[PDB]
């Protein structure tokens, strides 16, 4: 994951 | 800049993802292909109606030819989102919305969601007085490989971007 937000990864690798 | 900014290198909206109104986990590569307008939506805005029943004409006009809308509704402007996920879906149902209603975010700060960090850094996402979120109903142009190509303030009602989306299809 590149970017966590709140409780779930927003950008995936 | 003291926080990860990995979300910089992104190269497309599509490669994001984030949790519908439901609280269900959507990738938007979903939408590879399909020209998107992206928004910040408020319930208590003067523009409110404005925003929302173009919007809908928008998306009742075009979804035929590919064009899908993605509202992430934000309470970061004038505190004219207060209601939970669960009301603001029951108000967007309420003017017969039939596009993609997003949880509510931040979409300015260090806690904002990062598709919204990206949007604000791409070369046609540029705001005025510099790229921050001026209030609700920002809306972003997107093209079918997911790259901004067109920022219209809140101000600027959404069948302006009528004259543009065409062009993407």
């Amino acid at each position: 994951c590149r970017a966590w937000y709140q409780n779930y990864c927003a950008l995936r690798r | 800049s003291a926080s990860r900014d990995d979300w910089r290198a992104a190269r497309s909206m599509h490669e994001f993802s984030a949790k519908d109104i439901d609280g269900h986990m959507v990738n938007l590569d979903k939408y590879r292909g399909f020209v998107s307008i992206v928004t910040n939506v408020a319930s208590q805005c003067g523009k409110t109606e404005v925003n929302y029943t173009q919007l809908v004409d928008l998306h009742a006009r075009y979804a035929e030819r590919g064009l899908r809308i993605l509202a992430f509704p934000s309470n970061q402007f004038g505190k004219q989102e207060p209601g939970s996920n669960e009301e603001i879906k029951e108000f967007a149902a309420g003017y017969n919305v039939k596009f993609d209603m997003f949880s509510k975010i931040e979409v300015n700060g260090d806690d904002a969601h990062p598709l919204w960090k990206w949007m604000k850094i791409q070369p046609k996402g540029k705001g005025i007085l510099g790229n921050a979120i001026k209030w609700n109903f920002t809306k972003f142009l997107i093209d079918k490989n997911g790259v901004v190509v067109k920022r219209y303030g809140p101000m600027e009602e959404p069948l302006v971007i009528e004259k543009d989306l065409p062009h993407y299809f």
